[PDB]
């Protein structure tokens, strides 16, 4: 967004319509970061569900 | 919010909020005397 000069995510192409909401939980995002550059020797995420 | 909301709901079209994943605590309600109407079925407030 030019506007704001930041990136924005609302878009959520994911799923059309909603209904019968059964749960509902927001908290803090876990192990994520935000660039588009080059790294070297980063690191692995690893989950279990 | 439910109890001391600001805006008010038409029966014909009757609000619900669904609860989950929160402490409870229904003594809040009796306790306060501003309900004229508390009326039970199937459970009593005091055990709540």
């Amino acid at each position: 967004h030019k506007n704001n000069k930041s990136w924005m995510e609302s878009e959520f192409r994911v799923y059309s319509s909603a209904n019968n909401c059964t749960f509902e939980y927001v908290s803090q995002p876990f192990l994520m970061d935000l660039e588009g550059k080059q790294g070297n020797f980063k690191n692995l995420r690893e989950f279990v569900f | 919010e439910v109890f001391n909301a600001t805006r008010f709901a038409s029966v014909y079209a009757w609000n619900r909020k669904r609860i989950s994943n929160c402490v409870a605590d229904y003594s809040v309600l009796y306790n306060s005397a501003s309900f004229s109407t508390f009326k039970c079925y199937g459970v009593s407030p005091t055990k709540l």
